[PDB]
């Protein structure tokens, strides 16, 4: 139990233990660019690439406990959430009673299999639901057909599904897996340092003030994808034309006298445009079999000068919403808790001429009479608060909350305005 | 009124978890139902609770 | 003290043009439209130089013969395969390119690791592209509104 | 200007009827009234 008295010591140390993980890293991949069969070199000290034979393992371990300190933080956590949902659930509607869920939702679909563990509700205190909806529901049904549906030597003595059950709950999670991830990336690249630098990805959920910035970009990339699944099929038809009409101005050739090159095979002259005249930029008109005194080059004169703007107006408009447009929204955003905080409550949400009709009164108005964290710490103790040593109240909103009923709340109707 | 014990605002205090509560925040002033908002709320308000008793045993 | 050792050296006495910053008021909106900005601007290039420092290293594992400063390899003909420059070729010049990375490497036709040598210009064009404009753009009008 | 307008619908859809027109907090000094004053006072199917 030292050991587990160690572990809340590992539960204790995590965001500490996790930022520094980076700063490892950034000296392992600092000194990965001082390399030259594949040479490293020495500059000031005495054994440096020996310290790096440390090193690489040394982050791995680091990358270990961190996850496991991870697994007893928010493991339990997550695993709550969702114990906590089916308990809500099974009462609420009793889908395994009634619904069954469908071919898709394999969440619950997932859970099929938890419903008949026998140390079921393990963290979620409320044991007897297990044969409350047995009383409630059940009393519909047969008893044994909801009691079969429900209810050293350490080897044999666990709810042994049900850990079974919780894996697939707890790879549910992608941060978990990016941390496995991470692990993944720990172990091999530290088997072949020309793989471990992308340990460096772990800015991305770094700086969280950098976070700001990808989200103004993934929570628009939807409408990304098909930006440039429009692009690559116009120029698609943008180059047939020339692979009808204009294909002798296709020269990768020096001179001919060369193995002069035209782009009239299988498919390559396509690929020749995407390659050079998207990463041109300067119009296509740089790069053709210059033209003098073509009649065709009447029509080849238009072809640059629309695919011009079809460069311009196409790529432009694509990426200046995508980093304008995009963004604005967030300015909005983080504006758009500054309101509902100002003006109203957040409880009552009535405003703030009223409890500023006292002066300075609505801040304590949202410091008394709603000082929201209140509630919580007032939730703790109602259920730490015996039911038969319950007031009135106690009692109350007590019934209230067993049925997640929720119309003692002073909606939009508080204290003082029915006063005088 | 009502009591407020000293140990539970020492589990409150934390940064961590005084901005879960404000990306909630950020959350629901976004969307969801206002008839389940205090629905929701409340659910938010046991996992923070079992929250605090997790930071408890530390 | 500016104006102590430009005047005892006039190659280095012309940065009092710098008091133009706090010199017409009417300027001092431009600079604060992006000087309130600041703190979240460094974090952009900070990304930038670290994810061509990921992008250097493969083409460093994989196309390092596409590297020739070289004139015809009869010259002493250049690779960037040596302690650490073929990143800070890359930075120095494939930044200051503009018109993509396929623009300087050694010009491919007929490899097949050119078909890799395809696609790194081209995911390297958009981290170009996608890249500087959303730094600067919101920088340059995100900061405005 | 189309960031806006797809705005634009978010506003009498939230704060006031579309029939009576009128407003969030007439209908919602009941409480959660005026999701239902929309579902059974102007319901604007039912016309239909
Ligand atoms: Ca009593
Ligand atoms: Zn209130
Ligand atoms: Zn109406």
């Amino acid at each position: 139990a030292y050991q587990q008295k160690l572990l809340n010591y590992f539960a204790r140390n995590f965001y500490n233990m996790r930022m520094l993980a980076l700063f490892v890293a950034f000296a392992i991949n600092f000194i990965l660019l001082f390399y030259k069969v594949h040479y490293v070199l020495e500059e000031s000290s005495g054994y440096m690439e020996p310290t790096l034979r440390i090193l690489a393992i040394l982050h791995t371990v680091i990358s270990f406990f961190c996850i496991i300190g991870y697994y007893c933080l928010k493991v339990p956590l997550v695993i709550f959430k969702r114990e906590k949902e089916v308990a809500r659930k099974l009462e609420f509607d009793g889908l395994y009673i009634t619904e069954q869920p469908s071919e898709d939702d394999i969440k619950g679909q997932w859970d099929r299999l938890v419903i008949n563990t026998q140390s079921f509700p393990n963290n979620y205190w409320d044991k007897f639901v297990k044969r409350k909806v047995m009383d409630k529901y059940g009393e519909f049904y047969g008893r044994d057909r909801i009691s079969e549906l429900l209810g050293s030597a350490v080897l044999n003595s666990i709810d042994v599904k049900y850990q079974m059950w919780k894996l697939g709950v707890v790879f549910t999670d992608n941060s978990f897996l990016y941390l496995a991830w991470y692990m993944t990336m720990s172990v091999l690249g530290h088997y072949n340092n020309f793989f471990f630098a992308a340990h460096l990805l772990d800015i991305a959920m770094g700086f969280k003030t950098l976070r700001t910035i990808l989200s103004s970009v993934t929570h628009n990339g939807k409408q990304l994808v098909l930006t440039v699944g429009l692009l690559a099929v116009v120029v698609y038809l943008y180059t047939v034309v020339a692979f009808n009409f204009f294909r002798k101005f296709y020269n990768k050739s020096e001179d001919g006298d060369t193995p002069d090159m035209k782009c009239d095979d299988m498919l390559t002259c396509y690929m020749f445009h995407m390659y050079v005249g998207v990463r041109a930029g300067g119009g296509i008109g740089d790069e053709i079999e210059d033209p003098a005194g073509d009649e065709y080059e009447i029509y080849r004169i238009i072809f640059d000068i629309t695919f011009f703007f079809f460069v311009i107006v196409i790529l432009l408009a694509i990426i200046q919403g995508l980093i304008i447009d995009a963004f604005g929204e967030l300015r909005d955003q983080q504006e758009q808790v500054k309101e509902d905080m100002e003006t109203k409550c957040f409880i009552c949400g009535i405003g703030n001429d009223y409890f500023d009709t006292v002066p300075h009164g609505f801040e304590t108005h949202t410091l008394q009479e709603h000082n929201l964290a209140n509630y919580l710490f007032f939730l703790m103790y109602l259920i730490n608060k015996d039911e038969t040593e319950h007031t009135g109240q106690e009692s109350y909103v007590w019934k209230m909350y067993q049925e997640r009923c929720w119309e003692f709340f002073p909606a939009g109707d508080c204290f003082r305005k029915q006063y005088e | 009124y009502f009591e407020i014990s000293e140990s539970s605002r020492t589990q409150w205090e934390k940064p961590q978890v005084k901005e879960s509560k404000r990306q909630f925040i950020f959350d629901v002033v976004n969307e969801g139902g206002e008839k389940e908002k205090m629905e929701l709320f409340v659910n938010f308000c046991e996992d923070t609770i079992f929250e605090m008793q997790l930071a408890a045993q530390i």
